[PDB]
């Protein structure tokens, strides 16, 4: 909000700001653009299906345990426990639509919370998509990719059992499929042990979710620097404008207030430019994520080192606060023997 | 450079679903792509088994699947319904048939077996013209 | 409003952000120290004998009322040279202390009183600091101070070993030594008396008459003041918007009671944003917390101007039990309160919307609102806000012995559009 | 460097620049970020073994 941030609680300052022109109107237009595009990113990433597929009640996937990633009926939300671990591990999420005016007047410690630094016209707007519908989209994608093969990205969904589905996945690598029918129990036990070790490794270290923590940390640091920068004198007499209006006459103080207003608009436009650069980077990363979503899940990628180390077999999507987590199930050759060739 | 000059095996890159080709058209400050794509129509349900064992020995197809209509077993490609008698092009034996799960019994008619069964039917009749009487 | 802010008569179907709302104040309060006696500036300005340039007299004035209205005609103040504080609005500020330093100087070198001017009367006698706040008054004294025999009383200086830092005075007078030979003695090579008497008679040149000068200095925002204007007090108001003026600090907002504890010298409370939040009233000694009234963005949801003019108004992130406080007369800066007395109001996660109605069936989203809420123009015609439909639920039966194989196919054509080159330009 | 290019070898220019707050602190933060990701580019492209 340009009027409150630059010329708060002063009518004549607001008149002198209206005298300047169309600066903060252009700033507001750019911010509506970045907000609409940012909603559009999350819209286009997870809208690869048109119908919300329902998971079957049968949980016998041919000896393949799957209760970690399917939604849990005992939870009031439709969240898998892996998704719950990812959600509560990053405990720095959005709270801009929670603090109402009662929380502003709550007087925790002389009102030193975020409400103090959102009194200066800075406002955080909630996203269009909520948590439960994003989880429903991810559950629909997983349900489509678990039973309907990979044909459901090409129109209708055709039900295929899991055994010959994984046999075709082996056939798309270079090993003939028949071997899977002699190693079913061992491959199932290996899959279950690996999927347990994923949750163990995520719960082990606290330095694994930096790739989503840095974004919100940078956002909060930018807002904190913006609200801290207002204390700058900018070569004026005082950092508060009402003292200038009540101390000097209106035939010499216009220069000092002009310098102050120009400096504050300079800082605001610097912040806007930095936001645009970060938006471009996030847009490129989101397009790459959409490509990974389309290719590594709805089909099997013949490209090497694009959907996991080694030859890629198949993939899993999972939601996260402002992000996506992919689980690449991939094939790795074990120990070897050398012979004489011709 | 990718879609026009050759068929793309990357799914959902040069059109929705399976991709065939694309044609370019110019536009003021832009390009317009016309992707021609191939989409499967309505489907049918069948009952399947992962393999087949005839003489104590398993058999597998290297593309397609075994399908059953309730009476007979056929080999079929994945993306188009076409029942067919057992094919040597989709038959190879790897071990016995007591380790796999879901296997059934049927006579095997991959053209390796018609070499004794039905491809040499004239030769089979010529051989039986002397042994039988 | 949206036509004014979009500059076009025909607006398209959608949501548009517009000017924010504000809560107008009600009245004003001023709280000043209540002292009875006037400030004794008369004996300072009407003393029989004044001071010399090297021995100027300095008086601190405290515990009275700064009333310069009678100081307009009497003590006529020929100089309007006040630059740190505008003298017209002098009565609106409160000073923690005031110091008057007076003396009598040569009438020619009045401008040497101003800071930054060098010389001998402004370097070897007295100089102002760089960031000095206050101002000086200079006027002629020919009838009173100057005599026909000469006012030989005030003594000036013309030499020193080094330039002195400001706000410093000396009393000692010693015969100078300015060489290798220690000429202490009584006279010699640059061995002269330090301070010399004036030679002022009224028959001399114009501007050479003696002048009475007095500089007034004061510092701001330090402590609770003891000398300022004659403005009357009023009654304190709790939990209501008001224009408050505490010791020149003018602001707008509500004042509540806070549980923090000050110090006996501390008066103002600051925060990280360099804005005053906690103040202590000069009269009654409790703790007052300052908070401006709430506001927020305003959005309008409308169909096209081709269609009807029925709109919906959304308030950005406000508690909906607090928006009826905004619904009064002469209460809000946006004067279009005709819709504020509107229809049924429904609460979302980012405020509460006026002019629509929830429906429990689900349609496809058309207008973004937030938190899964979407608006549309539908049935009689109205605007409906509902829950966004993610699609059609379709269960798929998993099997471990069945297979679904297509028997027919189709060939379709899809279009794609890509920008390739924006238009070139040059300036 | 914050002081050298703008108010180098002068005390009073640095004194008046001290009022402006954390401008060149943000400058240093941005330049260190582009430096560390610039190193990260070579690290990502050349450490596949
Ligand atoms: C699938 O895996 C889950 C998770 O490992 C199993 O749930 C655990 O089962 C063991 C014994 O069956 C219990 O001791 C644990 O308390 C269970 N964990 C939880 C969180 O409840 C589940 O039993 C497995 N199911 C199958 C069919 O293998
Ligand atoms: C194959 O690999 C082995 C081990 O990496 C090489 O070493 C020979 O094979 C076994 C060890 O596995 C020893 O008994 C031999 O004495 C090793 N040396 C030689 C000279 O045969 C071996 O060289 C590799 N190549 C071949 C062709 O066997
Ligand atoms: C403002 O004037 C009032 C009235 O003189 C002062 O009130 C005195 O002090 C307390 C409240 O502050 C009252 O209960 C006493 O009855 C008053 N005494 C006298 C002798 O008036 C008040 O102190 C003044 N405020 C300031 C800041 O000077
Ligand atoms: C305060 O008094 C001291 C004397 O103790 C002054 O210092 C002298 O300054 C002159 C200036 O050239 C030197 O020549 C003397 O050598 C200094 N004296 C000593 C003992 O070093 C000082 O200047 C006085 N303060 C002011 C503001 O004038
Ligand atoms: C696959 O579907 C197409 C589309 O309906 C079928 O084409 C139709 O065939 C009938 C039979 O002669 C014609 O009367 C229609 O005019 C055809 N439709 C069109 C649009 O030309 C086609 O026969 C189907 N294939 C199979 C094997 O059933
Ligand atoms: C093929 C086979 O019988 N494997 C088993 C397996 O349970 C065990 O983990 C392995 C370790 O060497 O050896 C034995
Ligand atoms: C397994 C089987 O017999 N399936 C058939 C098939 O024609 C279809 O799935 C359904 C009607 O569409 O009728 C039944
Ligand atoms: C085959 O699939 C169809 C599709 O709905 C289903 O109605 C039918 O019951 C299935 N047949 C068997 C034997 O499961
Ligand atoms: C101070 O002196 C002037 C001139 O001598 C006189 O006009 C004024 O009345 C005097 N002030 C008071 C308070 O008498
Ligand atoms: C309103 O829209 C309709 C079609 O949506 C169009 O035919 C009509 O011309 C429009 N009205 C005006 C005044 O242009
Ligand atoms: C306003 O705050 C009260 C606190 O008791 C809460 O019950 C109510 O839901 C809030 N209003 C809205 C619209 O959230
Ligand atoms: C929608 O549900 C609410 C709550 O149960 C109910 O009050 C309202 O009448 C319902 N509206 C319709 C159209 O069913
Ligand atoms: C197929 O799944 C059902 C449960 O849905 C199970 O009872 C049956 O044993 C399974 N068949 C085979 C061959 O595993």
């Amino acid at each position: 909000d340009c009027t409150m941030y630059i010329c708060g609680d002063s009518t004549e300052c607001s008149n002198l700001l209206l005298q300047y022109g169309s600066f903060c109107t252009q700033l507001k237009r750019a911010l509506t653009g970045i907000a609409v595009e940012q909603d559009k990113n999350t819209q286009e990433v997870f809208a690869q299906v048109k119908q919300i597929y329902k998971t079957p009640p049968i949980k016998y996937f041919g000896g393949f345990n799957f209760s970690q990633i399917l939604p849990d009926p005992s939870k009031p939300s439709k969240r898998s426990f892996i998704e719950d671990l990812l959600f509560n591990k990053v405990t720095l999420a959005d709270a801009g639509f929670i603090k109402q005016y009662g929380d502003c007047l709550g007087d925790i410690a002389a009102r030193d919370l975020i409400c103090a630094q959102k009194f200066k016209g800075l406002t955080v707007l909630p996203p269009l998509l909520t948590d439960e519908m994003i989880a429903q989209y991810t559950s629909a994608l997983l349900a489509g990719t678990i039973t309907s093969g990979w044909t459901f990205g090409a129109g209708p969904a055709l039900q295929i059992p899991f055994p010959m589905q994984m046999a075709y996945r082996f056939n798309g690598i270079g090993v003939t499929q028949n071997v899977l029918y002699e190693n079913q129990k061992l491959i199932a036990n290996q899959f279950n042990s690996a999927i347990g070790k994923i949750q163990d490794s995520l719960s082990s270290t606290p330095s694994a979710l930096g790739k989503l923590q840095d974004v919100v940390n940078h956002n909060a640091q930018a807002l904190n620097t913006l609200v801290k920068q207002l204390s700058s004198k900018f070569g004026a007499i005082s950092s508060v404008l009402n003292d200038i209006f009540s101390r000097l006459d209106k035939v010499e103080a216009e220069v000092q207030i002009d310098r102050l207003i120009t400096g504050r608009l300079q800082s605001l436009q610097t912040y806007v430019t930095q936001q645009l650069i970060r938006a471009a980077e996030i847009r490129a990363s989101a397009n790459l994520a959409a490509t990974k979503m389309s290719e590594c899940v709805l089909g099997q990628s013949k490209r090497v080192d694009f959907c996991g180390k080694g030859y890629h077999l198949m993939s899993f999507p999972q939601s996260a606060p402002h992000g996506v987590v992919f689980l690449h199930v991939t094939y790795v050759p074990a120990q070897e023997k050398n012979f004489t060739t011709a | 450079s990718e879609c026009v000059l050759g068929q793309s095996k990357r799914v959902d890159f040069c059109g929705k679903g399976y991709h065939l080709m694309s044609f370019p058209q110019s536009a003021p400050h832009g390009v317009v792509f016309l992707h021609v794509t191939y989409v499967p129509a309505q489907e049918k349900n069948f009952t399947t088994a992962p393999a087949i064992c005839h003489d104590g020995k398993a058999h597998f197809p290297r593309e397609g699947v075994f399908v059953s209509n309730g009476t007979h077993w056929f080999v079929t490609q994945r993306n188009f319904y076409e029942p067919q008698i057992i094919t040597t092009d989709n038959t190879f034996v790897s071990g016995n048939c007591d380790v796999v799960i879901g296997i059934v019994n049927n006579t095997v008619y991959d053209p390796l077996q018609p070499e004794l069964d039905s491809f040499k039917e004239e030769l089979d009749k010529y051989f039986k013209n002397h042994t039988s009487p | 409003e949206t036509k004014c802010t979009l500059k076009s008569f025909t607006v398209e179907k959608g949501i548009y952000q517009t000017s924010n709302f504000r809560v107008q104040p009600t009245e004003s309060i001023v709280r000043f120290p209540n002292i009875t006696n006037l400030c004794p500036f008369d004996e300072v300005f009407n003393a029989t004998r004044f001071a010399s340039v090297y021995a100027w007299n300095r008086k601190r004035i405290s515990n009275c009322v700064a009333d310069y209205s009678v100081l307009y005609n009497l003590a006529p103040f020929f100089t309007f040279k006040c630059y740190g504080v505008s003298p017209t609005k002098l009565n609106d500020l409160c000073f923690t202390n005031v110091y008057a330093d007076s003396f009598v100087i040569r009438g020619d070198e009045v401008r040497q009183i101003a800071p930054g001017q060098t010389g001998n009367i402004a370097d070897y006698n007295y100089k102002l600091p760089d960031d000095f706040t206050g101002c000086v008054i200079a006027w002629n004294s020919n009838k009173l101070d100057s005599k026909v025999s000469g006012n030989y009383n005030y003594l000036y200086r013309l030499f020193r070993k080094s330039n002195l830092k400001p706000f410093e005075r000396d009393i000692s007078t010693e015969i100078y030594q300015a060489g290798n030979k220690p000429c202490n003695g009584v006279a010699g090579f640059n061995c002269y008396f330090p301070l010399r008497s004036y030679s002022f008679r009224p028959t001399y040149g114009v501007g050479h008459q003696p002048y009475r000068v007095v500089v007034l200095s004061f510092e701001l925002l330090h402590a609770p003041a003891t000398v300022c204007g004659p403005k009357k007090s009023t009654n304190l108001v709790k939990n209501k918007c008001v224009n408050f003026n505490f010791n020149g600090l003018k602001g707008t907002g509500v004042l509540t009671e806070s549980n923090k504890k000050f110090l006996p010298f501390q008066q103002f409370g600051r925060d990280i944003a360099d804005t005053t939040d906690a103040v202590r009233d000069p009269q009654t000694l409790e703790i007052l917390d300052i908070t401006p009234c709430s506001f927020g963005g305003v959005s309008v949801i409308t169909p096209g101007t081709n269609t009807s003019n029925q709109v919906a108004v959304l308030y950005q992130g406000v508690n909906c039990t607090e928006v009826p406080v905004a619904i009064h007369a002469d209460q809000l800066t946006p004067t279009w309160r005709v819709y504020s007395t509107g229809s049924n109001v429904f609460q979302t996660r980012a405020g509460c919307l006026i002019g629509a109605e929830y429906v429990n069936n689900s349609y496809e989203c058309d207008i973004p609102i937030g938190a899964g809420i979407c608006a549309s123009y539908q049935t009689s015609q109205s605007i409906i806000a509902y829950t966004m439909s993610l699609g059609a639920e379709n269960s798929v039966a998993y099997s471990n012995n069945s297979i679904a194989i297509p028997t027919n196919f189709t060939i379709s054509v899809t279009t794609e559009i890509l920008p390739v080159s924006m238009t070139k330009t040059s300036v």
